[PDB]
């Protein structure tokens, strides 16, 4: 597919995402 | 039979059992040096058996897990050969932490109350103690291939 | 309108298809149903001759609307509504709508049925998910007897701890489609998942064919020397999988067949709950749920407590598909968004695919609606648009809403008539209509 990089940005938002719910409660 | 695994008695004493008291061998140990072990408390019939796949073939071990008699049982009757009662001692069975998967050693953790009362819930293996500390599980089972 | 001829009465059950747009009603063991659009008449198709049905019996339905499944701890029957039949005499075209049945008594110790779920993404609705006492989880394919049914989960002979998944109470799948996340009790409450769980034949438009496949483009490049070995080998072994999709996907249908090697799969977990609540280690996991966020395959798990306690999880990171690997985890990874305390019993959870970020909740008396578009909304622009700025500040508060009083947890349905969505409040005495926004 073309779409590619712009999958891999989606998965790598959502991991930088994880750790502000990880880094926002106790 | 790997560098991990261990009998009781010898290979080396089992090999020299008349192929009569073959079948009788009692205080038989088979045991992982890293997951745990388990003992028979019953005489168990090696006849018919390499004695080098108790080893790693028809008892293994593995992370919190006793595996016997690998993929297709050879259908062993209750009280024949190998299905007999036995007294499994399980390695490193702490609580785990939810958020890291990790295990919890502290004695005191809530898990720990609920952990243990867990154990005592015979999942057909009847609970006979569990180390806080150790974190190790031990339990009897009345019928080791099954 | 409570004044519409196909409601009036005298087990009951009510379900809705294409947008509320089309009506089932259950009642003395006869089928009614009505389009709201296309017919001036409701039908009806009596089955009292084929099964009569006992409070014990659970009757669900599929989101397309052409098939029910009724069934309880011993038996599953699954009928097709007549969309289109008008005049349903010939008792030969009766039994016609009598598509697949099965007892537990069919196999030579029965472990008897707990739940059961069409898969989400099969051709034709053809696919039944049943999770029996067992903590077994079944494939059967509704339209074909020369497919012997899937077993995943089979029990095992090992002692110790986590052989496989035991105690499960509840089962969900993902939006996704391809995952099949549980609920289990063993521990006070885990989550595992069957990565990929498919049926034989299954329904997947171009989109979504296109997004698995550059997801799997994704990790494959991903992979360095440092990756895991057994790591290494799913998702190369991925890759292949879904690129061989790619080569069958038959684009007219938007469905692709699945041969019975790739179907059989093994559980991953339990699933890392980042950061779990400490009040919670002292009560049970009872319900899990998926609520959709966006119109990206975007959602939000959500799991109840005995406290009557949610929490609203986030997966962050891409699972990989896995066959073989025991005890597989590897970015099983949740993390928690908020926690909402009903302080009310919860006895079940439920959504309506129309309404995004919107979860109903099944309290003792009460039936209440959390609605998390608040944030939701915001949290899948910034996926879209990887940007995670509009994050900073925002409060992660659901409104909670009390939707009705009720006695015997009812049935819902999302009923859309005269450009005024509705929700029908169905229960053994009566049958309510509300107004929903949006």
């Amino acid at each position: 597919g073309f779409k590619v990089v712009e999958v891999g940005l989606a998965m790598n938002t959502k991991k930088q995402i994880g750790d502000f719910f990880k880094n926002l409660n106790m | 039979m790997n560098e991990n695994y261990y009998i009781s008695p010898s290979l080396d004493t089992l090999s020299s059992y008349s192929l009569l008291q073959l079948r009788k061998v009692p205080h038989l140990v088979v045991g992982h040096k890293s997951y745990g072990k388990i003992e028979f408390l019953e005489p168990v019939d090696l006849a018919g058996i390499p004695l080098t796949s108790l080893g790693g073939v028809i008892i293994t071990f593995e992370p919190k897990t006793c595996i016997i008699y690998a993929n297709l049982p050879n259908r062993p009757k209750r009280g024949e050969g190998i299905n007999v009662r036995a007294r499994i001692t399980c390695f490193n069975c702490y609580p785990v932490d939810k958020s890291t998967r990790k295990p919890i050693k502290d004695p005191n953790h809530q898990l720990v109350k609920r952990h243990i009362e867990r154990l005592k819930k015979n999942p057909n293996s009847k609970f006979e103690s569990y180390d806080a500390d150790s974190g190790t599980y031990v339990f009897i089972v009345n019928h080791a291939a099954e | 309108l409570s004044a519409l001829p196909i409601f009036q009465a005298s087990p009951r059950y009510i379900f809705s298809s294409q947008n509320g747009t089309r009506i089932v009603f259950i009642q003395d063991n006869i089928i009614r149903w009505y389009n709201v659009l296309t017919d001036s008449l409701y039908h009806s198709l009596n089955f009292s001759r084929h099964l009569v049905l006992d409070d014990t019996f659970h009757v669900i339905s599929s989101t397309s609307g052409d098939l029910l499944c009724l069934f309880n701890d011993n038996e599953i029957f699954v009928m097709e509504v007549p969309w289109g039949y008008s005049n349903v005499e010939d008792v030969s075209i009766q039994d016609a709508f009598q598509i697949f049945h099965y007892s537990i008594d069919e196999e030579e110790p029965k472990s008897s049925i707990k739940k059961v779920l069409f898969h989400p993404k099969s051709y034709r609705d053809s696919c039944i998910v049943v999770l029996k006492e067992d903590d077994t989880i079944t494939m059967f394919d509704i339209l074909n007897s020369q497919e012997k049914p899937i077993v995943l989960n089979k029990p095992n002979n090992s002692f110790g701890l986590d052989a496989r998944v035991n105690d499960i109470t509840d089962l969900e799948f993902s939006k996704d489609g391809l995952t099949l996340y549980c609920l289990n009790t063993t521990e006070g409450g885990d989550i595992f998942a069957f990565y990929p769980f498919l049926p034989s034949v299954l329904l997947l438009n171009e989109k979504d064919l296109n997004l698995i496949l550059n997801k799997s483009l994704v990790m494959y490049e991903s992979l360095d020397s440092t990756t895991d070995v057994i790591v290494k080998r799913n998702v190369i072994k991925q890759l292949q999988f879904v690129s061989k999709l790619h080569e069958n996907w038959n684009s007219r249908f938007g469905k692709v067949d699945i041969q019975k090697e790739y179907r059989l799969a093994k559980v991953q977990g339990p699933f890392t709950i980042n950061p779990f609540p400490g009040e919670l280690y002292d009560y049970t996991a009872t319900n899990i749920a998926t609520i959709l966020i966006d119109n990206g395959q975007n959602e939000i798990v959500c799991v109840s407590f005995d406290d009557g306690s949610l929490i609203l999880l986030f997966k962050d990171l891409e699972m990989s598909m896995s066959w073989d690997v025991d005890n597989y985890v590897y970015n099983n990874s949740l993390v928690l968004i908020e926690r909402v305390k009903l302080q009310r019993e919860i006895k079940s959870l439920i959504t309506l695919p129309e309404q995004l970020g919107k979860l109903y909740v099944i309290s003792d008396n009460i039936i209440q609606q959390v609605n998390f578009m608040s944030w939701a909304s915001t949290l899948s622009k910034s996926i879209n648009e990887s940007d995670l700025n509009p994050l900073a500040g925002l409060k992660f508060e659901s409104k909670l809403e009390d939707i009705a009083t009720i006695e015997r947890i009812p049935n819902l349905a999302y009923i859309n008539w005269n450009d005024q969505s509705n929700l029908a409040l169905m229960s053994n005495k009566t049958l309510t209509f509300q107004n929903i926004s949006s």
